[PDB]
DNA sequence: ATCAATATCCACCTGCAGATTCTACCAAAAGTGTATTTGGAAACTGCTCCATCAAAAGGCATGTTCAGCGGAATTCCGCTGAACATGCCTTTTGATGGAGCAGTTTCCAAATACACTTTTGGTAGAATCTGCAGGTGGATATTGAT
DNA sequence: ATCAATATCCACCTGCAGATTCTACCAAAAGTGTATTTGGAAACTGCTCCATCAAAAGGCATGTTCAGCGGAATTCCGCTGAACATGCCTTTTGATGGAGCAGTTTCCAAATACACTTTTGGTAGAATCTGCAGGTGGATATTGAT
């Protein structure tokens, strides 16, 4: 039964090194990650379809993010994401 | 070998996200950066909620984040609140709020 | 012979419960209601404990929120007492009656 | 004594709910109105869950069947899987 | 001859509830779309049907909103819709809950 | 300054179809404000779909998709 | 060669619907029964709304169904109205409906 | 550009033989069919995933229909669906 | 203003339910290296349709007058919910068979994939059709003053 | 209740636009027919975890008392509806240039497709550990009476 818990936990330590998280709380973050993942995936999925494309690329994820998230949260989400794709592409 | 998450410089599992995109029937094909970008966005949001949920715990003199701490973190933030406007966080309760007109006439 | 005035304790309860997160309906009775309602859809069913729990969390969450909109409607009418006309109005505007 | 199930959802409890909801004064007629609402709520959700149950050929409603139902009713719930 | 206040009002309700033409002037509506759009992105073109699609939705939404508003006024034992009513309906609708 | 093109008479007609008999004087500016927010939100998404398609023309489908995202599905224009 | 629609006794296109099911990416695979079943449901539903549409048409002395007729048919039927509770039928208007407290006089 | 028009028209003629349908109205009907198609297919799609199934069968379509349509509409859609499948299942 | 009654806050204490950290077994990932396939962008461009300019006229918006009556402030009283203390039935919490939930192994009906064949659902173009919008009048409702 | 000003109802009527209807072309489908693959029902079974039962436990039902809230009645100001005069800007019928969306061919960066090797995130059973929840004590605030 896969879950995002360990990565959730890592992120927690970079943010609040000395803070912990109960089970139920870990379980909520898990629901949260899956939910957002499904919402973004879905919208990217439609985006492609409307445009008769067969590939969901980083472009689709981006527009999906713009459509799904609130202004400021979107602004960051977009940069964070652009940053990850760049650093990734610039690396052997 | 070096994991994609490491190259992308992320904590979240790029490999898994990629996998999950394919098996999800969201499209015939899936570019290489999509799971990277996607994973990056999920880490960032995760960081946002934990960051706040965290402050919520310190503010209540507690070290372990609990649901209450996630509820108080989300509904006290305009954007996260909108993003989760149709989501119920179990064991979250509500924010303390009493309509003025209900307060005793001082 | 001490006595608190009408409303004093209520407000006190509002403060108390908006602070906590425990379920406010008694588990068993709820469980019975859930099962009874389900028996009407498929007989001889079993419920994981977590499923019944999930349902309670959802129901209370739903009702609490409905009471909020309801209180707003009561106030709209310059009252401080929620009445059925208030739950009714709220549910209609929510589209639950529309 | 022997009463009924929906009646099992008692006034004291319904009052508590109303309180977390910020209600200061509660009309006598609210209690029955609530039960009725709560019943329509549960029927809608459970009906959808049990449908997910039968589809998977099980005899046990699972917390996920309830989460999947809640999600359809646009009543998404975090914490029980999903 | 002069009809008493509210008679023509009812006449108009029956009139418009019976029909389906849009009630906002076309050109003015087009300008509002173009203005709000330009503020989002310069140099944009609109298929005429896109503008009409936006008008059909807008009035459909506004008409639905007034019914709720109307119910909120009446909830207040009033027959006059006021801002506070539009506001109670959108707060409940979830447009600012 | 086009939000003023939404005349008092038209806002009245709309309230009518909506079944409102008497209208406060403050309704009009409030309605214009409510309508502006509706449009901004629908157009923002529509135009977002246009851009993604690398088009300069906002199409009825763009509006139909935007409306669907916002939970206000529209029948009649290809959607 | 007999169309799958005829084999299935349907008017709606079984093949077009099987095809669309593939192109829409809903699963790795689509069984043969799926489109037959979905075309029937679509057919059954359009018949239902058209029955009600034509009546409204007849009721207003018109021979050609128009939007108002579809709207009247949908909003006057509990079930269709719920199925389309968040749908807007262009050029359909609303149902004539005036709140009692707004009508004049008494009794 | 395909639409369901002819089929909508055939069925129209079956119930009300002497009634026509205007262009805008047909457009609406065409939107109706695509809408319900998407909703049903979508419910099916998830239903399949929820059960680690990679095939959408007449059975997922059925449960989707039960989840999506109200009382009698659902009750009947299922009959017509079953009916159509049994008949097709026996024609060859 | 003056106590008396209670609720509320805080500093401290501590047992344990639940969170942490160790280890080993491991299939399922996830990374890598090679061969093949293909989606969709670049480049050329046919052709729809969007922007826009012009003119006309009358449907409608604007602005004002005037007062009918609806909103909202105020007083008043009956009655309905809140507080409360009295006492008991229900729910809750911890312990034990068994029924289904899954984990596994099987093997077939059924779902791709590929090659043809042939039948249909768009449509571009011109032609005849037909329902009803919109104008008309006059006979029947509806309103409001007296 | 009678009466006059107006709006409503409505069956008759025919010009016009939008709807039905051939004619031919068709390449995109949908269908017919082998070859190959496999998804998942189907039966068997071990292990959870769910339902049931009995006793440790903590909240709800009940009756009474009355204070204060909701709504009926009264009142008056003023704002909003109806009607009217005036005139402009929407809309409507056409025409035109050109932008840019949409069809079509070409070809390479990138994605699918195994195949093979490495590592890692989940489960399991064991033991260790601790953040905090209630329990206490005493101080202080809040509320309600006087």
């Amino acid at each position: 039964k896969e879950s995002y818990a360990i990565y959730v936990y890592k992120v927690l330590k970079q943010v609040h090194p000395d803070t912990g998280i109960s089970s139920k709380a870990m379980s909520i973050m898990n629901s949260f990650v899956n939910d957002v993942f499904e919402r973004i995936a879905g919208e990217a999925s439609r985006l492609a379809h409307y445009n008769k494309r067969s590939t969901i690329t980083s472009r689709e994820i981006q527009t999906a993010v713009r459509l799904l998230l609130p202004g400021e949260l979107a602004k960051h989400a977009v940069s964070e994401g652009t940053k990850a794709v760049t650093k990734y592409t610039s690396a052997k | 070998a070096k994991t994609r998450s490491s190259r992308a410089g992320l904590q979240f599992p790029v490999g898994r996200v990629h996998r999950l995109l394919r098996k999800g029937n969201y499209a015939e094909r899936v570019g290489a950066g999509a799971p990277v970008y996607l994973a990056a966005v999920l880490e960032y949001l995760t960081a946002e909620i934990l960051e706040l949920a965290g402050n919520a715990a310190r503010d209540n003199k507690k070290t372990r984040i609990i649901p209450r701490h996630l509820q108080l973190a989300v509904r006290n933030d305009e954007e996260l609140n909108k993003l989760l406007g149709r989501v119920t966080i179990a064991q979250g309760g509500v924010l303390p709020n009493i309509q003025s007109v209900l307060l005793p006439k001082k | 012979p001490h006595r608190y005035r009408p409303g004093t304790v209520a407000l006190r309860e509002i403060r108390r419960y908006q602070k906590s997160t425990e379920l406010l309906i008694r588990k068993l009775p709820f469980q019975r209601l859930v099962r009874e309602i389900a028996q009407d859809f498929k007989t001889d069913l079993r419920f994981q404990s977590s499923a019944v729990m999930a349902l309670q969390e959802a129901s209370e969450a739903y009702l609490v929120a409905l009471f909020e909109d309801t209180n707003l409607c009561a106030i709209h009418a310059k009252r401080v007492t929620i009445m059925p006309k208030d739950i009714q109005l709220a549910r209609r505007i929510r589209g639950e009656r529309a | 004594v022997l009463r009924d199930n929906i009646q099992g959802i008692t006034k004291p409890a319904i009052r508590r709910l109303a309180r977390r909801g910020g209600a200061k004064r509660i009309s006598g007629l609210i209690y029955e109105e609530t039960r009725g609402v709560l019943k329509v709520f549960l029927e809608n959700v459970i009906r959808d869950a049990v449908t997910y149950t039968e589809h998977a050929k099980r005899k046990t409603v699972t917390a996920m069947d309830v989460v999947y139902a809640l999600k359809r009713q646009g009543r998404t719930l975090y914490g029980f899987g999903g």
